[PDB]
């Protein structure tokens, strides 16, 4: 869940299993497309924000 | 070279086996140790003919726990019996690891090959051993520079060789880091073989000994008294059986806490036994008299 | 540097002379060994 | 000698990945299955060649 | 000192090492090896932990001329308590190959040094028996009149082994055996009934030269022992009276069991026959489906 | 070598339910619910209604079995720890306890 | 190349130079005891390539191998003695083959009272291929007790071998000694027994010979002495090779690993010379068995079976050869299944697509020495990886070549069957 978002191309993610994360934001998303409260697609190995294709 | 180098075939006999297993097991959780006597021969032919351990000075596995009073006191006494031969490695457990040597058990080990050029350190599990097979592997350490300029795998040939993953990856770093590892067998006499087989001695007067002929009358009418109450659900079972698939009518009928099983069970039970019991007591009254 | 710590945790309840059932100070039951110093009278349900 | 064959190599079949229980939230169209595992959060996933 | 030893349980490696050590001395016969015995004791249970070479020569020209080396024991006594305290001095083996009446000299040595009377292991070293060749003799001290105020002499205790986890699957990992000391299954106390009765002949034997012997090849009258000997006759059963009879109605008993047991069997055998027959039944459909999928596949193979 | 696969150290599952009788799924104490295997020369007349088991650490694997009476925190009490309080030592309330 | 990966190399020549007599010395010649080397594994190897050319017309080679075991049979603990020494005696054991001259058998005799550590296996083989096939009973005496008396690794398996050896179409003249390995509680004389009853029971089929072997296999619990027995099958029934798929089809089922590894072996041998399509359907689990080894044994028997034929006229040749290659390339394969690959890739196309490895001549109906001691030897090598290039002495060419037989040149020839082109010449 987007906590907050960072103008730098970095975002504060809160994962549902607690620990939060200054993650930076890849391809395939857009950064008004993004908004606090709206989900976020992560990477598993390092955590970025892949995208949000979802409904 | 000196040597075309390969790592050793431990050939360890009955009494070195069993007995790293008592001292180690006895041990646990603490790590356990001691020195191992052999001769060395062939390019790869270590016999191990006897272990004996060394007193804890230390934790266990360390040099605080290598005495050097205590490692000249035993050799003074292994040479009026004849036990006195080389030192041919040392034998150390752990019981919350697989066979891998930890770091402190490789700086144990780089203390050894000053000591000994072929000293092997060999992890015994005393409870942790995967198979129904002891599982104990013995490791020789060479310098990382003869193994990084790739002279590891010219050692490893020639022979069958021995690879195990028990902790996978970790094993693979450390076993890689160290040498190798190769198959362990075992030495025994027909001496040694007979005297584990025979356990008992009373074995001859025990088989034409019997019981109070109170308590075989009492298994007798228990048992087919219970086989009559499994015996009713029994008959319910084969109301059933109409579920397509065996495992559909194991989950859903619970066909998987069967009649049946503990009928034929306790039907064998009952029945070998008064084959037996009819067997020893006719042979005692005309045999005896 | 050459001690260790240890997890605290109590005997839940014997399963056996072996086998005991302590629950740990941090979540799951384990299914534990012993040493043998240890008193097999002195391991029951309470005790730490 | 398919109980015996069955022991033996049954001993690496125990050398489990382990598994988890999820449940199917709705699809999407990367062929891909939003879960969501019991005590977790959701993961968006894909399928593999058995369903 | 204490009599209160009523069984020996002995470990697999205690008999493994003093076998071991015979050779390992590189001992043949007329020399012994003798070495110390450690374990628990001062309990019915004897538990015989673990066991280590003395260096033994045996002079019988004399048999009061011996070597003994003294300082060995202390030395060793210590070192092995440093590992694990529960090893005591409970005696000393000697290794055989038969009994003496000279064993008695060497064991005053060791009640010097223990708390508990000292085990004097005879263990047969060329191995003979389809038992055990180990005998456990604890010398006990009792007064008794058959030509002597006070005897000292040794009474036999059964041996019999336990064994630790690690110790019992070393030793089934050696063997290639499902052992027959076990009086498991069916199979297994079949084979031990017949070593029970060959068991029984090779005493008897040993019994009846011993008699022979001293009344023909003249040892003397020992009243004592024949005294034992005479019971046996007197505690015999007798047949053809209602003793005999009532074995009868037992044996009737018994296997009217086993037919009605057996006849459950015959339920259990006849019903899974036709539970076969239905997997027989579902696979001749199952090959129906697959008999037309193959004749589809024909075409392809005429076509291509 | 599956007697000897049931090592020390072990932890608590508690078996959910059957869907084979080599698959089942468990439920851990460690808060991980799992899918897990079962080993053979186990029956399975007794994996039927939800009962302590024991798991391997390592992988997830019901290894053995434990008996219905482990892994409680609770004990039946009354050996010695029952109250003296009979019928005899209430007063009335002569409905209520009929 | 290091190590004895360059005692492999240098023995890889005389493959190529096999039936060339002329250039045969010649080549080794710079790399001989006494000249230039930069090593130890050179001045052995040479003498191992030296006598695979010579096998069969060796009594040249023989006499100049004897200087050079002498020489290195009265000191040891130098590591150029004994490497030395081991290829001398592959030398002089190959040359010396069938010859039985007493003098050769003596000179290594000598290596094993040396007491090399290495040596001993390799002299120990080439006294058994010295004396090979009269069952002289002083021989084997001699072979016996040394035996039994040194528990070195290397010697003790040559002599249980040798043993195997020197009996050859013995038959029932083998049976004191068949018995007697068998019934030692050693592993090496339990695997050479099985051996011996294989050597001497070749080229006719017994009934006897199968009983005996089938009860080995299951007696015996050691993973080497279960292998053993399953090989030895092929060798009594290379007459009859048709039976053979028939009953190593049960011994495939096998959960012991070493069990499965042979039955490769022993279709490899029956079905060597002629191929068979049964034999194929066997051999198809043994790699896809999961266990390395299985799939090493099974790649390298497949292609033994296949050899001398194209895959144009055979559907299997063409996804086997795609399959070796298959596992070369992967580094997800361990090194037990590439050596299968590579080795069986290099016997399939052997000797330009025209060398066989024949299972004996039809031409008499008799079986051929030279190919036999080839196989059992090649059969032998996850002890020593080097010894696979015996296979030399079993790849006989068997091809139409018109000779005018009045001054025994080669003309062209001129077949009755009629010839066609296959149009290139782009």
């Amino acid at each position: 869940t987007l906590e907050e978002i960072i103008d730098d191309d970095h975002a504060i993610v809160t994962s549902p299993t607690m620990p939060d994360y200054y993650v930076s934001i890849l391809s395939f998303v857009d950064k008004e497309l993004l908004e606090p409260g709206c989900s976020v697609l992560l990477h598993h190995k390092t955590m970025s924000i892949v995208g949000v294709l979802q409904d | 070279t000196g040597r075309d180098d390969t790592k050793e075939t431990v050939y360890i006999s009955s009494i070195a086996l069993l007995k790293m297993l008592k001292h180690g097991r006895a041990g646990v959780p603490m790590e356990v140790m001691g020195l191992m006597l052999g001769e060395f021969v062939d390019d790869y032919t270590v016999n191990v003919v006897d272990v004996f351990a060394m007193p804890q000075s230390g934790t266990g596995v360390s040099v605080e726990a290598v005495d050097d009073v205590f490692q000249a006191k035993m050799m003074d006494m292994l040479k009026q019996t004849g036990r006195d031969q080389m030192v041919v490695g040392w034998y150390h457990s752990h019981p919350g690891f697989g066979c891998w040597l930890s770091s402190v058990d490789v700086n144990t080990q780089k203390s050894f090959e000053q000591l000994n050029s072929r000293a092997v350190a060999v992890v015994v599990d005393p409870i942790q051993s995967v198979k129904g097979k002891v599982v104990i592997d013995a490791f020789r350490l060479i310098d990382t520079g003869a193994l990084i300029n790739n002279l590891e795998p010219r050692q490893t040939t020639s022979n069958t060789g021995l690879l195990n993953k028990a902790n996978i990856q970790a094993l693979i770093h450390g076993l890689n880091r160290h040498y190798y590892s190769l198959n362990i067998d075992y030495h025994k006499t027909a001496k040694e073989t007979k005297m584990l087989m025979n356990l008992h001695k009373e074995q001859w007067q025990s088989g034409l000994k019997m019981y109070d002929y109170e308590e075989k009358e009492e298994s007798n009418l228990a048992a087919t008294k219970s086989m009559v109450k499994i015996a009713e659900q029994y008959s319910k079972r084969i109301e059933e059986e109409k579920e397509l698939t065996e495992e559909e009518l194991k989950t859903r009928y619970v066909g998987r806490q069967d009649p049946k099983k503990h009928l034929s069970e306790t039907a064998d039970e009952t029945l070998e036994n008064n084959i037996v019991s009819v067997l020893t007591a006719g042979v005692n009254s005309v045999a005896i008299k | 540097l050459q001690s260790i710590g240890q997890l605290i945790g109590e005997v839940m309840k014997e399963l056996s002379e072996e086998k005991y059932i302590v629950k740990a100070s941090s979540g799951p039951r384990y299914i534990v060994g012993v040493r043998n110093s240890v008193d097999r009278s002195k391991l029951k349900k309470g005790v730490r | 000698n398919d109980k015996v064959r069955f022991i033996k190599d049954e001993l690496r079949l125990l050398q489990e990945p382990g598994s988890y229980v999820g449940e199917v939230i709705k699809i999407v169209s990367d062929k891909k299955v939003l879960v969501k595992v019991q005590p977790e959060g959701k993961y968006i996933v894909d399928v593999a060649k058995d369903i | 000192m204490s009599l209160q030893h009523e069984k020996v349980t002995i470990a697999p490696l205690v008999l493994l090492s003093a076998l071991d050590h015979y050779e390992r001395t590189q001992t043949k016969e007329n020399k012994r090896c003798v070495g110390v015995i450690l374990g628990d004791a001062n309990s019915s249970t004897i538990r015989v932990t673990n066991s280590f070479a003395l260096p033994f020569e045996e002079d019988e020209k004399n048999s009061d001329v011996w070597f003994l080396d003294h300082n060995y024991i202390e030395n060793m006594n210590e070192m092995c308590k440093k590992i694990n305290a529960k090893e005591k001095l409970i005696g000393w083996y000697h290794s055989g190959p038969k009994l003496r009446a000279s064993d008695l000299k060497i064991n005053e040595l060791f009640k010097k040094y223990t708390q508990n009377n000292p085990l004097l292991l005879i263990v047969d070293v060329k191995q003979q028996g389809v038992g055990l060749p180990t005998d456990a003799y604890v010398a006990i001290e009792q007064v008794k009149d058959d030509g002597t105020s006070t005897e000292k002499t040794f009474l036999h205790l059964p041996c019999t082994i336990e064994a630790e986890e690690a110790e019992e699957i070393g030793v089934e990992h050696l063997l290639r055996d499902v052992r027959d000391q076990a009086a498991g299954g069916l199979s297994i106390r079949l084979t031990n009934q017949l070593k029970s009765l060959k068991g029984l002949q090779s005493k008897l034997k040993d019994v009846v030269e011993y008699l022979d012997k001293v009344i023909n090849k003249e040892l003397p009258i020992n009243h004592t022992i024949l005294g034992k000997l005479q019971d046996v006759f007197n505690l015999l059963p007798n047949l053809g009276t209602p003793d005999d009879d009532e074995i009868d109605v037992e044996n009737h008993d018994r296997i009217n069991i086993s037919n009605n047991l057996q006849k459950a069997l015959t339920v259990k055998t006849n019903d899974e026959l036709m539970v076969i027959y239905i997997s027989n039944l579902v696979r001749s459909i199952i090959a129906f489906d697959d008999l037309i999928e193959n004749k589809i596949q024909n075409k392809k193979i005429q076509e291509q | 070598e599956v007697k000897r696969i049931q090592s020390v150290p072990l932890v608590i599952g508690q078996f959910l339910e059957p869907i084979d009788q080599n698959t089942g799924i468990v439920s851990s104490t460690t808060g991980m619910s799992y899918v897990v295997r079962i080993l053979s020369t186990l029956d399975r007349e007794l994996l039927k209604p939800s009962m302590s088991v024991a798991l391997h650490r390592h992988s997830n694997a019901l290894v053995d079995i434990l008996p219905p009476d482990s892994d409680s925190s609770i004990s039946v009490m009354g050996e010695n720890e029952k109250p003296d309080v009979t019928y005899a030592d209430v007063g009335g309330l002569d409905m209520q306890k009929q | 190349a290091q190590n004895w990966a360059k005692f492999t190399a240098t023995a890889s020549l005389g493959v190529i130079h096999k039936g060339n007599l002329l250039e045969g010395k010649k080549v080794m010649a710079p790399y001989l005891p006494g000249s230039r080397a930069s090593s130890r594994f050179i001045k052995g190897g040479s003498l191992y390539g030296l006598g695979l050319i010579y096998a069969g017309f060796g009594r040249d080679t023989t006499d100049y191998l004897k200087n050079i075991i002498v020489e290195n049979s009265g000191t040891s603990g130098d590591e150029d003695v004994d490497v030395l020494l081991h290829g001398a005696s592959l030398g002089i054991g190959l040359a010396a083959m069938g010859s039985a001259n007493i003098e050769v058998y003596e000179a290594l005799k000598e290596v094993l009272y040396n007491d090399s550590a290495t040596s001993g296996e390799a002299a120990a083989l080439g006294m058994g291929l010295c004396m090979l096939g009269t069952g002289k009973p002083e021989a084997i005496h001699d072979m016996f007790t040394y035996s039994q008396e040194t528990q070195h690794g290397n010697i003790t398996r040559g002599l249980a071998v040798g043993l195997a050896l020197i009996n050859y179409g013995r038959q029932e003249l083998a049976d004191d000694l068949i018995t007697k390995m068998l019934a030692s509680d050693e592993s090496l004389l339990r695997y050479g027994g099985a051996f011996t009853i294989a050597l001497a029971y070749a080229g006719t089929g017994n009934n006897s010979a199968v009983k005996r072997l089938l009860h080995v296999a299951v007696s015996d619990s050691n993973d080497d002495v279960r292998r053993a027995a399953v090989i030895a099958l092929g060798f009594v029934l290379l007459r009859d090779y048709t039976t053979v798929p028939r009953i190593v089809q049960l011994l495939s089922k096998s959960h012991n690993a070493h069990v499965r590894c042979g039955t490769a072996f022993a279709l490899g041998i029956a079905c060597a010379g002629k191929g068979l399509q049964s034999a194929i359907d066997v051999l198809d689990p043994l790699t896809k068995d999961p266990v390395d080894f299985v799939r090493q044994a099974a790649m390298i028997a497949l292609s033994m079976i296949l050899i001398q034929q194209t895959e144009k006229l055979n559907p299997q040749v063409a996804d086997i050869n795609k399959n070796f290659l298959s596992v070369i390339t992967n580094k997800h394969q361990e090194g037990l299944a590439k050596f299968g690959a590579c080795v069986a890739q290099g016997i399939m196309n052997a000797g330009g697509r025209n060398v066989t490895i024949q299972l004996e001549n039809a031409d008499t109906g008799t079986l051929d020495t030279k190919s036999v001691v080839g196989l059992v030897m090649f059969s032998q090598f996850w002890y020593w990886f080097p010894l696979a290039h015996f296979l030399s002495l079993s790849f006989t060419p068997t091809t139409v070549i018109g000779i005018r037989g009045s001054d025994q040149a080669i003309p062209k020839f001129q077949m009755n069957c009629y010839a066609k082109e296959d149009a290139f010449s782009y």
